[PDB]
């Protein structure tokens, strides 16, 4: 006769989820570092200047 | 929060007799009252003594649709008035029983 | 040019070629384009296997036993039945002698459950049987999962080998594994229809198995003339075991709270499919070739499955064809020759207006398969007119109302081969060595409707 | 506590949640399954109806014209049923004992040859058996496989030869119906269907030609393996020319209230047609390299092509070197020396090298196994498209040959080919006698038809 | 003909329900809509480290000038392969090819972005995604560019006995399953990638252990040597990459020109094998450890006996048969009796059984059903082979997972040798665990770079 | 600075259709304007 009330299981949550931010930290700064120019726009240049 | 919800919320279907399915198809039943009377007077139901046909889908007469629109083509576009070469013809007539 | 191994500029030459016949079918403002697919983001959910809980009865063969949905589950959409087979050992005691082989029948899932019912409080939602599970299995089976449906439920040319006494040279023994039958339900049919479990917490829904006993279950075949006989406990070792294990398992789905808040409190229309199967009918060749079965169905009906049906020998199942199966060579099942479906020809009646024509039996087999299903049978038998584009397809398609349709009748013509094969003296291993006797049996799928509101379910049609 | 009906575990699922999952899922407007959306869909109706012809008698050899009938509101199927007639072999046959008498492989897809479709008087639409073979060998859906393999023959009960009347084999060839879907633009999908309610001013007609039973029954040597024309007296119960064959069409009513609307408007329909190369006479034993210009107008789509044996009219749709032979059990087996001649091929625009010298295998098994929905189970049978699916009815990438100048193509033959082409094979070899091939270019392409004023046209010429 | 008449008369509350109403669609008409303007065709791919040779690895470099490369696959020529009378086994002793030639003599192909690795697979993946998603009808083809026709895998005796057969070299061609390959939708910005760098390595396997050495009668297996077969062990092979690619019209090529793309693409990862040994134990444990939202799990048991043989998930290996053919005893049955899957001490799967994981969850959630014996999965997702996001859990925001898997009687049996000759298990038996996950990611390209925004 | 310039460097000659290797090679063919329409028209 009444609306049965469903809540999370007999463990604690936090044992299970945890938390810790090194895999964003790390994916955040490969992010940054790829971020800057790594491939070369000039090829076939030689871009050495005569001394 | 009990129990005879779903018979309650049915609602049953129009349930027609032995008579209906006796009836013309195409054309439905004629509209006729029936005799509401106390003396040897059947109270039967047109609701469900009645067969409403197959008319109601095929029956135009409003659109171009239907027979009502095409003889006004036909006498439009058919040539009237002598024939020169030929034996002359006459208009179809289509209009049934005025 | 060149012809270089990275060639892209010859990739211009058929660029170039665009005129007006093209123009039409590419090019404009509103053109899609490939290799750039559209994103959009779904809901957040998760699934996951639960064991079904029992309420009533015990799992026994030719007994009937119920099981009950667990609630607290936002949806449902899977289920299907696990049992353990039993294990069969021949003896040399058996009234048949050396003389005689055990085998289990043919398709032995699809067998040994019928009337399969989904109910909620006391109203049946839907039931099914042999006769559609065979039908829908052999019509809109998808290639790929053929082969596991095929293991599943046996017919792996293990079970169905027929196995002589321990005396003979045959000595092996039928294995004793277990075999899945997944359930059709309307809400096992897509996706998108589940039931709304967290929605429906006052109405009861139960699921009722009705088992087969052993003794139709297994075959007794005569080794030389080809005749079947009733088994016994006393043929067999171990006796008949009628207790077996039998369970039951379903998939449901979590979603997110936000979600369920939001979807509960309101109306939902939903359409499903269902099963209306006609009275079996006997026929008897040699007295009429001309049989005709009246259909009273009431909702949209969408497709009918007829098939003429073998029963002759009780025990054997899902025996379409005129002629039973007999022993072969190396141990195997084989068909005699002279092994043709019964049916000729069949037409429709409405009200002495014949809707159908007397269409060959080959159109019914092939046309109509080929043109409006997924699939084509590979059995003999398996006869259907469908009036929807597509059968398979949950979503509504060209059907007729029979709630308004007068009486309908379906006439069916036998076969030359059927009436000789009804009366006997037939030779050894052709099958038809005794007298046979043929049903008639018809089903109807059609379309309705179910609310879902205020806490409760039910059909507001009816 | 560790249970079965444990339903709480999928809650630590639903809270492992991050940025990763919040861009996935989620959102004001994320759809959700679970709700199906219903949308309403037109009423209709639809049956099978005969057509009856008005021109001519299906006779084998002859061709015979069946005219679409109106009184319906779409045609969208038309299939074509044929009784076969009854074979039995005599023991007067001029090969004596080592005589034996089988239908062709294929029997349909053969005995119809140019099946056309025409509106009025207009050239409209043909195909024939090459472009036949080639469809259901690329776009055969699974599961239907046996049931085509039923309809149209191949069956084992007339692809198995029987020996002469005398012989242990004395079985004759079963006389069964049957049936073959003609291939047309309306038949492909449901979408695209003829408005015959609406074309009133036009006469539709279906053109089917037969072939001869010379040309069908395969005469073969059991011991040689040699193939010689049938004649009438060899048969028992004579020849008969006559034969009984139907054609049978699936027809939709529709309601009035959309009856009305398509009245008076202009329609464009995309539809699919097939252009046939004409065949070129290949001879390996002189040049193992053929050049072949095609001739092309609209916006091809597909190329199929083949190499065909056509050493015997009698043996049809065989495209390897070596011919099937009669082998043990009254059955036909093709020999172990079995391979497709062509080897490599190449496409040419204007001496431009568009596609290399790629191997066989390539058009053979890449092609099919990335745009088109099966993969051939035969031998030959060489693809290459244009488009990403050859099936789809939707337009895709694709060229128009009309517009493009003249375009080549050079195929390379195969040292199996070469040394098959001579004879001097022994007994049931196949090559026993000199061998002779020939290439067919098939193509498929995309044209707009016009529906106004009650009539159809082509917009484009 | 009259009764579609009678048909269309029969309209009730119903069907108003379902069908009529002026906004309802209706058929037999079809709406058309333009598509883009495009072309494609094949192209070679360069060569630009190594020779193609077996037990080395070589590079290839993506081609650019394209606009979108779609399509990938291997062309390889193997070798002729003709038995000698002076094998080590003497009279007794066939060659063959191994079972699924291709999948094998390839290792761990990977595909890098410039220095950056984007991903790979291996044999294992292969096995279990062409097993578990092989659309049907290509089935046939698919078995016959990668092998298995019954003549590299039929063993051929000596040249002194019956079977004087030699194993052909024909060309074998395998595609390259990756993301761009994965859908049309889905490939490769060259145009926005100007000047970027390609990178696609394969490592062949070495020869000597793609040829099975069989005895004709105790079925015992030992590695092949040059000496055995004439000519020798050609170690160069003759190996080719074919990639197709396609060209789009000048205003889409210059509207799409400087502007951020986000991409959703599918990955793999697997654990590292561990050497299960039945006589000793029956349940084992093995800790799983994946970053991403994982899609399926593939895991199964790999009979590892022999470095010859491949692909043999059964607990025997197979023998040779009557006929010149391959065979697998009767006592030929996956190792695997039941699984399971915790949560550090939460059971989220209980010890179902191995035929569900074997046809139940293929049943539902995949496009085909394996046929041979192994191949367990489990998917988080209703659809495994639908590129479209659907039901996935994290690895990342959980803590270690364990997952539980149970021997079988005729695994710990087989474990030990004495059988009888042509019985598979004449010598003991070692088994190895391998589990794979299927897992999504995001991809962005923006300035002419490609990242991984969140990963 | 981009791919493609090789190739977008410049343009293409344009291509005749099959029909122009059909007139007099001396002479200019008469200028005849086309037909444009939606009904059968080239």
């Amino acid at each position: 006769t009444v609306a049965p009330e469903k809540h999370g299981p007999v463990e604690d949550m936090n044992a299970i989820i945890n938390a810790l931010p090194t895999k964003v930290d790390a994916v955040k700064l490969e992010y940054s570092a790829s971020k800057t120019n790594r491939t070369n726009k000039r090829p076939g240049d030689g871009g050495a200047p005569p001394p | 929060p009990h129990w005879m919800d779903p018979q309650l919320m049915g609602s049953q279907t129009t349930q027609y007799s032995r008579n209906r399915g006796y009836g013309d198809p195409i054309r439905g039943d004629l509209p006729i009252v029936p005799d509401d009377g106390g003396w040897f007077a059947t109270r039967a139901n047109p609701a469900h003594h009645l067969h409403t046909g197959a008319l109601s889908m095929i029956g135009g007469d409003a659109s171009d649709c239907g027979s009502t629109a095409v003889q006004q083509l036909i006498k439009k576009y058919e040539d009237k008035g002598c024939n020169n070469n030929g034996l002359n013809v006459m208009s179809s007539h289509y209009g049934g029983v005025m | 040019t060149c012809t270089t191994g990275a060639g892209v500029t010859s990739g211009f030459i058929d660029l170039a070629t665009y005129d007006n016949l093209d123009r039409a079918l590419y090019g404009g403002k509103d053109a899609t384009t490939y290799f750039i697919k559209e994103h959009y983001p779904v809901g957040w959910f998760t699934k996951l296997p639960t064991m079904a809980t029992r309420v009533s009865g015990n799992p026994a063969f030719g007994q009937e036993f119920s099981v009950g949905v667990p609630r607290s589950g936002d949806y449902v959409l899977n289920a299907w039945l696990t049992l353990k087979t039993p294990e069969i050992k021949l003896l040399e005691t058996n009234r048949l002698g050396a003389n005689g082989t055990v085998r289990w029948t043919k398709n032995l899932m699809h067998n040994a459950v019928e009337h399969a019912s989904l109910t909620f409080n006391d109203i049946c939602a839907q039931q099914f049987n042999t006769a559609y599970l065979d039908a829908w299995t052999q019509f809109n089976m998808c290639e790929g999962k053929r082969i596991g449906y095929d293991n599943m439920i046996g017919n792996t040319s293990d079970m169905t080998n027929p196995t002589p006494a321990q005396g003979q040279d045959g000595a092996r023994t039928l294995p004793s594994k277990n075999l899945v039958l997944p359930l059709p339900f309307f809400f096992s049919r897509d996706c998108g229809l589940a039931l709304p479990t967290v929605v429906l917490p006052y109405n009861e829904i139960r699921i009722n198995i009705k088992l087969r006993s052993l003794q139709e279950l297994l075959v007794f075949q005569n080794k030389d003339t080809g005749n079947v006989i009733p088994i016994s406990a006393t043929d067999i070792a171990g006796g008949l075991a009628d207790t077996v294990e039998a369970y039951v398992y379903m998939t449901v789905g979590l979603v997110s709270n936000v979600e369920r808040c939001a979807m509960a409190g309101t109306v939902r229309d939903m359409v499903v499919e269902q099963m209306q199967a006609a009275p079996t009918h006997i026929v008897n060749p040699q007295n009429t070739n001309n049989v005709h079965v009246d259909m009273r169905f009431s909702h949209a009906v969408k497709a009918l499955f007829f098939m003429v049906q073998n029963v002759t020998y009780k025990s054997v199942g899902s025996n379409y064809t005129c002629v039973t199966p007999v022993n072969g060579p190396g141990n195997t099942v084989m068909e005699p020759a002279m092994s043709v479906d019964p049916i000729k020809s069949a037409s429709l009646t409405y009200e002495n207006t014949t809707r159908l024509a007397n269409m060959g039996v080959e159109y019914y087999s092939l046309v109509q398969p080929w043109y409006f299903s997924a699939s084509i049978p590979v059995y003999t038998g398996y006869h259907m007119y469908s009036y929807a584009l597509n059968v398979g397809s949950v979503h509504p398609s060209g059907s007729t109302n029979y709630g308004r349709l007068t009486n309908a009748s379906i006439t069916v013509t036998m076969s030359p081969e059927s009436v000789v094969a009804a009366a006997g003296g037939g030779n050894n291993n052709s099958g038809y060595n005794e007298p046979q006797r043929f049903a008639l049996v018809v089903i109807a799928v059609n379309h309705n409707v179910i609310r879902i509101m205020n806490g409760s379910m039910g059909f507001p049609i009816l």
